[PDB]
C-alpha cells in the first residue's frame, strides 16, 4: 500500500516530579504552642 | 448582464450558469425587462409621485 | 525537624487536581462495566 | 466557627486573632488558594511589624501557584530578610528551606543560579533528597540523560523514597534504549516499589501500565491466543489504572491510558470522551495530538486539522516536524472524502515547508503522493469545474514527482521498494501524463468557444442598434 | 455528537436593565475572531469577569411532548451545569470568513461570530447550548 507516510504514537508521558517549594507549619500547628495558647487566663 | 462575467448572475444560485453567459436572445428579453422598469420609474417618479413618496 | 516543619501544598495523588478538580467516577465506572466486565 | 469569631469581633471593634486566620487558611489550602490567601493577607495585616517567616513563606508560595513571579520573589526576600531575627535552634532548618524555595524561583527564572544554591545546600545539608533530585534533573536536562550513574547512586542512596524511586523511573522511561538497560527492569523496579514500599502509589502503577500497553502493543498478532495475550496485557494496564482511579478519580493520566488501550480496541466514542474531558482539565500538546488523532479515527477531518493546527501553535511553535505531517495526512483525507482541490494545494504547501525544513525520503515520497494524486483527481475533474492553470500546475508536479520517485529509487533505503517506485512513476508517465495533455486540449477548446460565443454576441448586438 | 466546542473568557458581564438576565462576550482561547454574546440566567448560573466557560453546541442531547427526566436516563446534558434549547433564526453568510449564527433561547438571545469552517455545521433549525464551569 503505496500512500501518505505517517506515524501514530499517543503521548501520555508522565512529567518530572514537581519539587515545589515545601509550606512552613505555624507556631499554633504543633501541639505545645496550641496547648499553651488555650491554656491562656 | 449576460456577456460581462462579473457583472451576471452568480454562478452557485443557479445550476444552469454554463449555457447562459453570451446568449443574446434571452439578453434581448431582459433588456425589454429592464427598458419596462425605467419606464416605470419614470412614470411614477414624474407624474405620480412627484415628492418621491413610496410607501402606499 | 525539617520534615516536621514542612508541609505540601498538594498531595501526592491531588497533584493533578492543583487549583481546579475534575471528576472521572462516571468514567471509572464505565471503564469497569467495559474493560474489566467486557465481554 | 471561626468565621463566627470573626464576624462576633468586627461587631464588638475587638482585636481579631491573626491565629484564626491562620487557622482557616490552613483549612482552605485544600478548598480555596484564593480564600486562604486573603485570610493570610489580612492576618500580616493585622500583625504589621509581627510578621514571621512562616508567613512571608507561605504568602510568597501562594503568589507563586498563583503566578505572581514578582510577588512571591518579593514575599521570598522579605522573608529572608526576616531570617536574620529567627532563633538559632529552628535558625538551620528555616536557612535550607528558605534557600531552596529560592532556588525554585531560580529554577523557574535562570537554572544557573538554582544549580549554585542547590550545590550551596548539599554541602550543607547531603542528607536532602529533594535538592539532589532536583540538581540531578537540571544536569540529565544539560547532559541530555549522560549521569545515569548518578541517578543510580541516587536510587541506591534512598531506596525508600517515593520521590527519588519516580525520578529514577521516569529517567529510565527517558533513556533506557539510549542506555541500552533492560525493557523489564523499569517494570521490576516499579513491582519492587509497588509491593514492598507502597502498592497504592500511582506513579509506579501508570508507569507499570504503560509498559504494559507497550508490551502488548509491539506484540505480534497471529491468531486468536496472540490477540488474547494482547488483550489480556492491555487488561493488567487497564486494573493498574482502575486501582490508580480508586485511589484517585481525579487521575488525567489514567483515564488517558484508558482511552489509548480503547483506541487499540477501536472504542473511538469513549476515547473521545476521555480526550475532550481531558483537553477541559488539562490543555497540553499531547493532549491536541492526541484529540486530532481521534477525529482521524472519528472521520472528522476538520476538526483534526484544527487541533492538530492548535497544538502546533501553541507548543511546537511551528517547528515539529511530525505536526506538519499529521496536518498534510488531514488535509489530504479531507480532499479525498470531500472532493476538494484546495485541501489538496493546502496539503501540498504544508508538505512542501516540512520537506524544505528537513528534506527526507519520507517527506519527499509524501509530496510525489500528494502530486499523483492531484493529477488524478484533476484529470477526473470536468471541464466545467477546473481551468488550464489546475491543468499546467499538475502537470509540472507530476514531472516534478516521477522525478523524484526515481530519486527515491535510486536512495538506500527508500520509504517504499524502488521496484514499487519505479513502477509507480512508470505508470503515472505512461496513461496519466498523456490524459493530462489530452484534458488541457478539451480545456482549450471549450475556452476557445466561449470567447467564440462572447465575441459573436457583440457583433450582432451592435448590428441591431 | 457536538456541533461545536471551545473555551471562552468572559470579558464583560453587562446586568443593564434586568435583574435576572445578564450578556456576558467572551472570545475563544485557542482561536481568536470567535465572538459569543449571550443571554444567561443569573439565579441558576451566575458568572464573573475573566471566568473560564466550556461550550459546547448540539443537535440533540441523545447518546415530541416534553416530559421531565426520569432519574435512571443519562443524556449528554449529565456533564454540564447549564442547558438551554433554542431556534436558529439567522445564518448570516457574510464576508469572506465572516460567519454570524443568530439563536434565540425562548427570548434568550445569543450571537456567534467566526469563521466558516467552525460554524459550517451550525446551520441547523435548533441547538443546544451546554456550559460548564
Amino acid at each position: 500500500r503505496q500512500d501518505y507516510i505517517a506515524k501514530v504514537r499517543y503521548q501520555n508521558d508522565l512529567p518530572a516530579p514537581p519539587c515545589p517549594p515545601k509550606l512552613l507549619k505555624y507556631e499554633i500547628e504543633k501541639e505545645a504552642p496550641q496547648k499553651e495558647f488555650l491554656k491562656d487566663s | 448582464d449576460l456577456m460581462d462575467e462579473k457583472n451576471s448572475i452568480k454562478p452557485d444560485v443557479i445550476e444552469y450558469a454554463a449555457d447562459i453567459l453570451g446568449d443574446v436572445e434571452l439578453q434581448k428579453e431582459l433588456n425589454s425587462e429592464y427598458e419596462q422598469l425605467v419606464s416605470d420609474r419614470k412614470f411614477l417618479r414624474e407624474i405620480v409621485f412627484v415628492n418621491g413618496d413610496h410607501n402606499w | 525537624e525539617i520534615a516536621s516543619n514542612e508541609r505540601v501544598l498538594i498531595d501526592h495523588n491531588k497533584v493533578l487536581r492543583g487549583l481546579k478538580p475534575k471528576d472521572f467516577s462516571s468514567v471509572a465506572k464505565d471503564c469497569e462495566l467495559r474493560i474489566l466486565k467486557e465481554k | 466557627f471561626l468565621e463566627k469569631y470573626v464576624a462576633v469581633c468586627q461587631e464588638e471593634n475587638y482585636p481579631i486573632l491573626p491565629e484564626a486566620y491562620l487557622v482557616l487558611s490552613r483549612v482552605y489550602e485544600n478548598k480555596d488558594l484564593n480564600v486562604a490567601l486573603d485570610y493570610l493577607m489580612k492576618a500580616n495585616d493585622i500583625l504589621g511589624d509581627k510578621a514571621n517567616v512562616y508567613v512571608l513563606n507561605n504568602l510568597g508560595i501562594y503568589h507563586f501557584f498563583r503566578n505572581n513571579v514578582s510577588q512571591s520573589s518579593d514575599f521570598f526576600a522579605q522573608s529572608l530578610e526576616a531570617l536574620n531575627n529567627v532563633s538559632p535552634q529552628n535558625k538551620e532548618a528555616l536557612s535550607i528551606t528558605l534557600h531552596y524555595n529560592k532556588a525554585r524561583v531560580e529554577e523557574v527564572s535562570n537554572q544557573s543560579e538554582a544549580e549554585k544554591l542547590y550545590s550551596k545546600l548539599m554541602e550543607k545539608c547531603p542528607g536532602y533528597t529533594s535538592n539532589k533530585i532536583r540538581y540531578i534533573y537540571l544536569l540529565a536536562l544539560k547532559s541530555n540523560g549522560n549521569n545515569y550513574a548518578d541517578v543510580q547512586q541516587l536510587l541506591d542512596d534512598f531506596p525508600s523514597d517515593l520521590e527519588v524511586r519516580s525520578f529514577y523511573g521516569w529517567f529510565l522511561k527517558r533513556y533506557g534504549r539510549k542506555n541500552g538497560l533492560k525493557q523489564d527492569l523499569e517494570s521490576q523496579h516499579h513491582k519492587d516499589t509497588l509491593i514492598n514500599y507502597d502498592k497504592h502509589d500511582c506513579y509506579a502503577l501508570l508507569s507499570l501500565g504503560n509498559i504494559y500497553a507497550t508490551i502488548a502493543r509491539e506484540m505480534k498478532v497471529t491468531d486468536q491466543k496472540q490477540n488474547e495475550i494482547k488483550r489480556q496485557q492491555y487488561l493488567r494496564a487497564a486494573q493498574f489504572y482502575h486501582k490508580v482511579l480508586s485511589i484517585d478519580p481525579k487521575n488525567i493520566y489514567a483515564a488517558q491510558g484508558i482511552a489509548i488501550i480503547f483506541s487499540d480496541k477501536e472504542r473511538t466514542g469513549l476515547a473521545l470522551e476521555i480526550f475532550k474531558k481531558v483537553r477541559d482539565t488539562v490543555q497540553d500538546l499531547g493532549t491536541f495530538i492526541n484529540l486530532g488523532h481521534c477525529f482521524m479515527e472519528a472521520k472528522q477531518f476538520g476538526k483534526a486539522i484544527e487541533s492538530y493546527t492548535i497544538a502546533l501553535e501553541k507548543f511546537s511553535n511551528g517547528m515539529d516536524s511530525k505536526l506538519l505531517v499529521l496536518i498534510g495526512r488531514a488535509w489530504y483525507h479531507r480532499g479525498f472524502y470531500e472532493k476538494s482541490m484546495d485541501a489538496y494545494k493546502k496539503a501540498l504547501e504544508v508538505s512542501e515547508q516540512a520537506y524544505q525544513l528537513s528534506k527526507l525520503p519520507a517527506l519527499r515520497f509524501n509530496i510525489v503522493f500528494i502530486q499523483f494524486q492531484i493529477a488524478d483527481f484533476v484529470k477526473s475533474l470536468p471541464n466545467t469545474q477546473r481551468d488550464l492553470t489546475t491543468l499546467e500546475n499538475a502537470l509540472s508536479g507530476l514531472n516534478d514527482a516521477i522525478k523524484s520517485l526515481l530519486k527515491l529509487a535510486e536512495l538506500e533505503q527508500p520509504p517504499y521498494p524502488s521496484e514499487d517506485l519505479k513502477a509507480r512513476a512508470t505508470m503515472g508517465s505512461n496513461t496519466l501524463r498523456n490524459q493530462l495533455e489530452r484534458a488541457i486540449q478539451d480545456q482549450q477548446d471549450y475556452e476557445m468557444s466561449i470567447q467564440e460565443k462572447l465575441r459573436t454576441a457583440r457583433r450582432k448586438q451592435q448590428l441591431d442598434e | 455528537s457536538a456541533l461545536f466546542d471551545d473555551i471562552f473568557t468572559v470579558q464583560t458581564v453587562d446586568n443593564g436593565r434586568y435583574n435576572k438576565v445578564s450578556r456576558i462576550i467572551g472570545i475563544s482561547t485557542t482561536n481568536s475572531a470567535i465572538k459569543l454574546t449571550l443571554d444567561i440566567n443569573n439565579e441558576m448560573f451566575p458568572v464573573s469577569q475573566d471566568d473560564s466557560l466550556t461550550v459546547t453546541l448540539a443537535n440533540s442531547l441523545s447518546l415530541k411532548s416534553w416530559r421531565p427526566p426520569k432519574p435512571t436516563d443519562k443524556s449528554l446534558a449529565d456533564d454540564y451545569d447549564y442547558v438551554m434549547f433554542g431556534t436558529v433564526y439567522k445564518f448570516e453568510e457574510g464576508d469572506e470568513d465572516k460567519i454570524k449564527v443568530y439563536v434565540s433561547f425562548g427570548g434568550l438571545l445569543m450571537c456567534l461570530e467566526g469563521g466558516y469552517k467552525s460554524l459550517a455545521s451550525l446551520k441547523q433549525d435548533n441547538l443546544y447550548i451546554l456550559i460548564r464551569r
